[PDB]
RNA sequence: UUUAUCAUAAAAUAUAACUUAUAGUUUAUGCAUUUUAACACAGAAUAAAUGUUAUUAAUUUGAUAAAGUGCUGAUAGAUUUAUAUGAUUACAGUGCGUUAAUUUUUCGGAAUUAUAUAAUGGCAUAAUUAUCAUUGAUUUUUGUGUUUAUUAUAUGCACUUGUAUGAUUAACAAUGCGAAAGAUUCAGGAUACCUUCGGGACCCGUCUUGAAACACGGACCAAGGAG
RNA sequence: AGCUGGUUCCUUCCGAAGUUUCCCUCAGGAUAGCUGGUGCAUUUUAAUAAAUAAUCUUAUCUGGUAAAGCGAA
RNA sequence: AACGCCUCUAAGGUCGUAUCCGUGCUGGACUGCAAUGAUAAAUAAGGGGCAAUUUGCAUUGUAUGGCUUCUAAACCAUUUAAAGUUUAUAAUUUACUUUAUAAACGACAAUGGAUGUGAUGCCAAUGUAAUUUGUAACAUAGUAAAUUGGGAGGAUCUUCGAUCACCUGAUGCCGCGCUAGUUACAUAUAAAAGCAUUAUUUAAUACAAUGACAAAGCCUAGAAUCAAUUGUAAACGACUUUU
């Protein structure tokens, strides 16, 4: 909320490339922009489904033999995979970096109060713009389930439930928006306090 | 890499007893007046001995593209050096510029063959009039009635907002 | 075209208001005959006016030489080197919070639970409109992603 | 082919990058994939080739004699009344608007915001009986239905 | 340095002097021909009558608080009111909003998402 | 190259009679209409569309070089013991008392023109000397004539918060405050040490090519203790 | 004891060598070379060059490597 | 398809390992997190609790010169680079879904801050402010303050799931506010000495949280651990049982 600019930027993880998004977000956290990233299952990473699957499998091979519980956390969730990507790009070994990680929140499948919130696009992160035509790409949530993410099934139901609440709110919003524009338009010409400011603005709104 | 075309002439030293060593010239593609001379000796050496500083430069002069708005097809004939493997090319480039053709050449040669700017030798320049363009890619441009689709676009990043709330929006209709 | 640039460059100075010279159009647009001499830019972000919303998010450093006597300051509205050049000269302040008073009468009397560190802006750091700043104290770097504040005093015309 | 934009002869292009910037131009000849010969004599950009990465292509297509030197382009452009269509063009009026969104010396800015609150009252004040939702009501009255007829007709009333 | 008046009666700014550097000089011009001009207001005029260190005279072992900023003086009021009146006549010609007449009152907005750099003030 | 214009080839891009089709539709498997990045340099013709020769345009266009021509912003610095035993001198402005004429403001004033001397460039002429080649140019030197412009000298004395005087920071101003002892307030500080942030810091002594070494002595401290 | 270990305050300025030769020498010396210090004599290389030192160039010598040769020894 | 063709491959697409990864199996994030219970101390006392509170007063953040701010409504649902955002007429649907006709922002410039998209702000304030403006008219557009009951609904690490809504009906009457436009009447702030006003650089106020001295306004009356005890447990703590 209260920020240098907005302390909460809800970012749509849909059609963002994973490292492109992670790097721009890392900058924003260091700048104090405190961002929340939602729908990390809709997050994409370039390189075929299969190519990603094998890349991600290579780390679980990495295992601290003596006590593997000291050893590398192979974070299943797409939200936590996003989180690992950002965390590596930040100096997380410093106390400054701890502050910056705390500024970051990462959710798969947009919950709580974030759904009546607008998911902002970061256009550098956009896969469709940056990625070349006819290049096969992976979706992170597909990759996640292969490496053992339990909750692929779970989020898909929770997302559908959310989409449905998000549908009814949209429908009423569009109905309301019609009736707001007519209520300006009909009073506008009928004296002049709307003719004065709109046409002295006269730009293109 | 700045592709400027230069006329360089060089005689081979000057004795009063010994008349008027013969005057050779070349067109040289160089960003540089010095690179114009530098290449000039190297190519001059290939026919006619003439080491600088038993070598006389003469005059270094830049030549004047005749038609830079002019819409012409050039064939350039080219020699390159590969690692085990020096070979010859003919390629044809559609450019404003004989300068622009060569600059697009060093880039293209660089790319495909791994084409060293030092490993490339120019050869010859002619402007192709008229259906002597072997050039399958080139001859597509010559075609009556040349209308062509704009394929795709290019998304300035983002915006004048780093924050683009108006979503690009790959659509465009 | 070097001549044409010279003729084109007379025109915006003419418009400013004055010294009274050249007109040779330039658009500000209806114009009777001009979409000619170009649509701005632009390159933004905001505040602006007590305070450019500014970020102390760094010190001017070598790769690993901290060099804090000058700081990098990102002015929000300045994308470009041109825009940040507007801010070259301006006085800066970082106002920040303290548990404990300190300072009694000279000007106002500040209850110094609110502390201010005063600085000036200098030259243009950024390819992307970050600016250098010197401060009289220098900012502790606990200020990082903290909002620092740049008043538009000293503005030249 | 629905029709995406053609790099065609005369499909026009408003070239962003240049000393041209924001001038409307017409494609003379198709050079190479990277470039097009472009001439906009009524927007007063002189004849040049320019890269298709510097210019992005318009909707507007006018039957053009493709290979035309400046004089015949200038003759074909005012025959098209191309400039006039380009002023109607509401997205170019929107492009002329960002040349006005520039400054509007701050005096003019609080015109908007003082007086926006004139309209901002009147919205909430017009609001609340269609069908949709429900919609209602049979108050509970003597001020509330006389406030609903205080849209409508507007005699006699309250309360 | 500059002589500045709001006009006083509108935007609460006195016959007040301020640095050339404090100021962004906006394109908006009020016809300055009607004025009595600060030929009459000189360095000395607003120079303070007086920060004595105390009760006029001469060494009376004094007391905490004279009037370093504040009475105010009648001569200074009269000077404002005449100048401001002529300001108001010229200033009323221009339409309401941020800063000439009822235009004057409002307190400036480069509103969030607005730009001190491309404001060609 | 390009504008503007002329001739020729020539319309090889487009325009242009007309010939044909799909198809919405229409008429009755086919037609007629029209639309079609679906037809045909298809006829004469047109825009010279491109090429070539000619002429050009505020002569373009590119490049490079040059004028303190005029000018703005920002940054850091500003030893100033200038008599410890060393300089303060130089110039400029302004006033003074030569005149006239024209012009501008139109008040106060200001400029340019009207002298002698010296130098310099530009014109013409002549000689030398070197040089590219002699059609004609360029060079170094010298003299002479003509006219013109430019610059310096003939511009002294008084006064001057004027410019510099070779590290020229101060006009001007505000504020704190030395307020007897007492003692407020302001500024400034990696003292010890605490805190908060960044960055850097591997264990010394030593032999050794190289020591943080998985090389060796040294737990820690005091005092004796060796060119 | 030619070996190992250690050798006790600081700052300023300059600043090495692991090479030569001989040695029962080869874990070391002497010796020459490199190093500093102390100065001395003269500065046209000095106090308010027509004398050089040593690097280019030039002019004048040398050489059996690279390359070449084997229908040259 | 490339290569008229043809072909497991270029694009797209199917099955497929004792593999891999889950299910499962094992430690259980020491305090990562959820749910729920009792929530004391007992009265000559008071203690805690709702305290989110409410008062003197205090602390701290916000905005910091009203405010020179701010925003948990909010541009889809996607294969995706001809991929595509829509409107309307004719049909169609639960679905900006599906079909035909006509257009349209033809990844242009536009657009990317704001349509502040339930049309925010910085407005209210007719003097907009480190005072608040107060008080008169006209005509147009036109505003609303309160309470209770009933029926159904919502909650993914979230600032009170014995909580907050919506709708529908009923009750009456404080008339508490009125706003914008134009226009009347009056005035404190504002004259912050200062001609250099930024410099040591403010706070009346506004909003949000926290506090608690004595006092004030509501509610409620636990257990844990040790001793002693079990053996299902064990080197000792601990575990499991106990009165």
């Amino acid at each position: 909320m209260t920020g240098l600019t907005n302390r909460t930027v809800v970012i749509d993880g849909r059609g963002h490339l994973l490292g492109r998004l992670a790097s721009v977000v890392a900058k924003y956290l260091l700048q104090g922009g405190k961002v929340a990233v939602v729908r990390c299952e809709e997050l994409n990473l370039s390189g075929h489904f299969y190519r990603n699957k094998i890349k991600f499998l290579a780390y679980l091979r990495k295992r601290c033999n003596v006590n593997p519980a000291r050893g590398p956390f192979h974070f299943r969730a797409p939200s936590r995979i996003f989180y690992k990507a950002v965390r590596g790009m930040i100096p997380h070994k410093t106390k400054r970096g701890q502050a910056a990680l705390a500024r970051l929140r990462v959710f798969d499948g947009i919950p709580s109060p974030y759904d009546k919130r607008r998911r902002v696009v970061v256009p550098i992160a956009m896969r469709v713009l940056t990625l070349r035509s006819d290049r096969k790409y992976c979706q992170v949530g597909r990759l996640s389930h292969e490496v053992g993410w339990h909750y692929q099934d779970v989020i898909k139901s929770l997302e559908r439930k959310r989409k449905a609440k998000l549908r009814v709110t949209l429908k009423h919003n569009r109905e309301l928006k019609k009736l707001t524009v007519k209520a300006r338009e009909n009073i506008a010409k009928a004296a002049e306090p709307f003719n004065k400011i709109i046409k002295s603005y006269g730009y293109e709104v | 890499g700045l592709l400027k075309e230069y006329e360089v002439v060089g005689r081979k030293l000057p004795s009063e007893k010994e008349p008027q060593t013969p005057l050779y010239k070349m067109r040289i593609f160089a960003p540089d007046n010095i690179v114009a001379k530098s290449r000039f000796w190297y190519f001059l050496r290939q026919l006619k001995k003439f080491k600088k500083t038993t070598g006389e430069i003469v005059s270094i002069k830049q030549v004047y593209e005749t038609s830079p708005v002019k819409i012409k097809n050039f064939g350039i004939w080219l020699r390159y050096d590969s690692r085990s493997g020096t070979h010859n090319m003919y390629r044809e480039y559609r450019d404003l510029t004989v300068g622009g053709a060569v600059t697009q050449c060093y880039r293209d040669m660089g790319a495909r063959h791994r084409a060293r700017a030092h490993s490339i030798q120019i050869i010859k320049v002619d402007s192709i009039p008229a259906a002597k363009t072997r050039r399958v890619h080139v001859k597509q441009f010559h075609d009556s009635k040349i209308k062509f689709p704009l394929v795709q676009r290019v998304h300035h990043k983002g915006n004048r907002k780093l924050f683009s709330f108006r979503k690009p929006r790959t659509y465009f209709q | 075209m070097a001549d044409t640039q010279a003729k084109s460059t007379t025109a915006p100075k003419a418009a400013k208001a004055q010294k009274a010279p050249k007109a040779v159009k330039a658009p500000k647009a209806e114009k009777p005959a001009a979409s000619e001499a170009k649509v701005s830019a632009k390159k933004y972000k905001r505040h602006g006016r007590l305070f450019a919303k500014a970020v102390f998010t760094g010190y001017k450093r070598g790769l690993r030489n901290q060099h804090e006597n000058q700081a990098i300051l990102k002015i929000e509205g300045a994308r470009r080197k041109e825009h940040g050049s507007f801010y070259v000269g301006k006085r800066c302040v970082y106002v920040y919070k303290a548990e404990t008073k300190k300072c009694v009468p000279q000007h106002p009397e500040r209850k110094t639970r609110v502390r201010a560190v005063w600085g000036k802006v200098t030259r243009i750091h950024g390819n992307t409109g970050a600016v250098r700043a010197r401060f009289n104290r220098n900012l502790p770097g606990h200020a990082m992603g903290h909002r620092i504040r740049i008043m538009l005093y000293p503005s030249r015309i | 082919m629905p029709f995406e934009r053609f790099v065609q002869t005369g499909r026009i292009a408003k070239a962003s990058a240049g000393p041209l910037k924001g001038r409307l131009v017409a494609i003379v000849d198709v050079i190479d994939q990277n470039r097009v010969l472009v001439d906009g004599p009524l927007t007063g950009v002189p004849r040049q080739e320019y890269r298709l990465n510097n210019l992005h292509l318009t909707k507007y297509r006018i039957k053009f004699p493709y290979t035309a030197p400046t004089r015949i382009v200038r003759k074909a452009w005012t025959e098209s009344d191309l400039k006039a269509q380009w002023k109607v063009s509401p997205w170019s009026v929107k492009a002329q608007n960002i040349c006005k969104r520039s400054s509007l010396n701050d005096f003019d800015r609080f015109k908007l915001r003082y007086a926006k609150r004139q309209r901002n009252k009147l919205l909430t004040i017009a609001f609340n009986t269609l069908k949709k939702r429900t919609k209602a009501d049979g108050t509970p009255r003597v001020l509330k239905k006389d406030r609903r007829e205080r849209l409508r007709a507007e005699k006699a009333k309250g309360g | 340095l500059l002589l500045v008046t709001g006009p006083f009666a509108l935007n609460s700014c006195p016959l007040r002097r301020v640095s050339q550097r404090y100021v962004i000089g906006t394109s908006s011009k009020v016809d300055l021909g009607a004025f009595k001009v600060p030929e009459h207001l000189n360095d000395a005029y607003f120079r303070r009558l007086k920060a004595k260190k105390d009760k006029k005279t001469g060494e009376a072992d004094i007391f905490a608080a004279k009037k370093e900023r504040f009475v105010p003086n009648e001569q200074r009021k009269k000077d404002q009111k005449e100048v401001d009146a002529a300001l108001l006549k010229v200033i009323k010609a221009h339409p309401e909003g941020k800063f000439f007449a009822k235009y004057l009152q409002n307190m400036f907005a480069l509103h969030s998402s607005q730009y001190p750099h491309r404001m060609r003030f």
